[PDB]
């Protein structure tokens, strides 16, 4: 009954098709949260992520904490990012991934608008922390990121946070896919039909 | 086993002496030349290629803040490549970072480098030749020899030296003997022979 | 004959005395570059580091890049640090260690002043990256920190950058001490009489 | 000697007295981490919890992630929570349970202050996931949360995150006591002289 939900934030990026191939090679599916500015620059990768069986959901437009939460543009940005992604793949996805996490930015006010605007919100239960291993050999950054993700996968479902916009991150997904498989995980994308809440506010409305 | 001697920050006063020493031991080497020194020593540049050595770049300003923190690396290697091309008539691709690629060649700049056509090479052995600047050259040289011979263990080896230093040039003779005793060949870098040697293990480079 | 110089920057601090005991236990000597605000808060611990056979060097007053290098108060601040350290251990050390390293803050001018004042300057040849591991179980951070130091200890002399003001750092010193001397390293302090240069500028007057 | 430590967060609340009855009926002991305003409004339940063999520890004042962790008031909030509890049971308890868990908001500095102020910190090994089942039919939700807890119980020691302010959680406290004892577990409260660490940072001083 073990599923691992690989998420990748802030893409699409220059290492993303590499990553897209490695997933194909293990016939493993995953989830992609996209900044609109990269939707616009890498549109072929958007519809390609979708065309290979991956969930394409929204990160924001600005990835700016002050505008997203202090000024409350979160839902506005998700909706705009939604349109872009739709114009490419013909879906209006509903899952959002908050920049810097829902905690503490998504306050009860904003979470109300999320719930009223049809949207879902996903945080995560493992934080690979991949984006911090920017100052080392890349192969060794992959391995310490693989150790991180491997050694925390213990719950029946696990939502793994990475960013496909860093070489060290994609370089680690080989070891990650091999290790979790040995630990008994299947690699599936987020299906809207089978939604269950994963946020820090413990809010099962989203 | 092959041993790739590299020399930085030249050409200089002793480059010509070093080129003779290489010619006589039938040795080939690799030269990362600063822009202002190719503007001043065109004949040395032209001689280095002519006698069977690789001639790569080592930038325009050799200035850490400009290259890495202000992101001018690729720009000043392209310019440096231009100047070198105006002598040997080909545009070399291999670069040697001032102060090495770690940690100043960030992920954004290593993308520019792969994009711009360039490779990057660091080293395997630091001769530490700069320790002995301005002391008795005979002895200063004998010790830099010791340093590198002491560390020659691997099948392929890339050695950081500097041909702007008397001490370093003086001890190329001993290094050539110790290394060819250990069964090493002495080849220059070539662009289809390229395998990655960079502190980031970025094998795009 | 290999020797590894463990250096610990930004101290003394709350984990220093434990560090001082793990050193003491494996008969291992090390080097401490201190900030003057913590020279004054933890004078017993400088007294002690010295009394146990460790080099005690300066690492400035403010640790403020703008003030140190743009305004050129580097030599001013390492002399002030000198002063306080001496009143506690009765000797004026000469080695300094630049906040954020010598490159590129210590321009040629300040390098001339450093020489003109009797001071030496040390950077390092291995950067444990210890302080970047502040978002994980400490047991796990120490082991990656150790992996970092071990897999880069390859030369006869190594000067290993750490900070004794972070728990993950002092936690790694045990595994570092066991691995390096398995590799054939001894753990000595910086001896002032036996100075050999280690700077990013390749300047051998320092 | 399997020992199972039942934990109940964010109370006391309107279903707490029902829980206290169910525990005594199975002679079961548990641990309650209380919020300060629930202590101000339910002093009787607090006095009762201690009276029937339960450890009574703290869950802070505001349960506000910004204030506790980003503004550094955690220890200040656990202190005032401890006084409010000290004014009813005549003990000053040490054990704290961080809102939203230790990781990552309990940074290296706060963990100094927690160690300095006398406190321990405790997380869990089992997340009942009772919050997913909010405002859904209580029996079905309950049998579901039991499945969650029953299934992940596997090592000699376990600490189980539950909330006694939610009905589906308390409703499933019978079905949990059933199968957990079946598997050989005894149900004790946290005893302060028996302190061992269970925290996500693996920080053993807490
Ligand atoms: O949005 C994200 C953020 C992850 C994340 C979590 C917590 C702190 C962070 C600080 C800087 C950058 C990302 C952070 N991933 O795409
Ligand atoms: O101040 C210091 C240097 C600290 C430091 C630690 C890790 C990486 C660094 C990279 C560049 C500059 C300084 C760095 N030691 O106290
Ligand atoms: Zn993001
Ligand atoms: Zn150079
Ligand atoms: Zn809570």
């Amino acid at each position: 009954r073990k599923v691992a939900y690989l998420t990748f934030d802030d893409g699409p990026g220059k290492y993303t098709a590499e990553l897209l191939n490695t997933l194909k090679q293990h016939d493993a599916k995953a989830t992609f949260f996209l900044i609109g500015a990269n939707v616009k620059e890498f549109p072929d990768l958007v519809k390609r992520e979708n065309a290979e069986g991956h969930y394409v959901g929204m990160h924001s437009m600005t990835h700016n904490f002050a505008k997203l939460y202090k000024n409350g543009e979160y839902v506005n940005e998700m909706k705009e990012d939604q349109g872009l992604i739709a114009n490419i793949i013909g879906k209006s996805p509903k899952l959002t991934r908050p920049p810097y996490g829902s905690m503490p930015g998504l306050n009860e006010g904003l979470r109300n608008k999320v719930v009223e605007g049809g949207f879902k919100v996903w945080d995560w239960t493992i934080d690979s922390l991949d984006w911090r291993y920017n100052k080392m050999p890349v192969d060794a950054a992959a391995a310490q990121i693989a150790q991180n993700v491997l050694t925390n996968a213990t719950k029946p479902q696990e939502v793994i946070l990475m960013h496909d916009i860093h070489p060290q991150s994609v370089a680690a997904v080989p070891a990650i896919l091999k290790g979790l498989k040995e630990k008994g995980y299947e690699f599936e994308a987020y299906h809207e039909e089978s939604h269950f809440p994963v946020n820090f506010w413990h809010d099962n409305r989203m | 086993k092959v041993a790739y001697l590299t020399f930085d920050d030249g050409p200089g006063k002793y480059t010509a002496e070093l080129l003779n020493t290489l010619k006589q031991h039938d040795a080939k080497a690799t030269f990362f030349l600063i822009g202002a020194n190719v503007k001043e020593f065109p004949d040395l540049v032209k001689r280095e290629n002519a006698e069977g050595h690789y001639v790569g770049m080592h930038s325009m300003t050799h200035n850490f803040a400009k290259l890495y923190k202000n992101g001018e690396y690729v720009n000043e290697m392209k310019e440096d490549q231009g100047l070198i091309a105006n002598i040997i008539g080909k545009s070399p691709k291999l670069t040697r970072p001032p102060y090495g690629s770690m940690p100043g060649l960030n992920e954004g700049l290593r993308n520019k480098v792969v994009e711009g056509g360039f490779k990057v090479w660091d080293w395997t052995i630091d001769s530490l030749d700069w320790r002995y600047n301005k002391m008795p050259v005979d002895a200063a040289a004998a010790q830099i020899a010791q340093n590198v011979l002491t560390n020659a263990t691997k099948p392929q080896e890339v050695i950081l030296m500097h041909d702007i230093h008397p001490q370093s040039v003086a001890a190329v003779p001993a290094i050539l003997k110790g290394l060819k005793e250990k069964g090493y060949e002495f080849e220059a870098y070539h662009e289809e022979s390229h395998f990655p040697v960079n502190f980031w293990h970025d094998n795009r480079m």
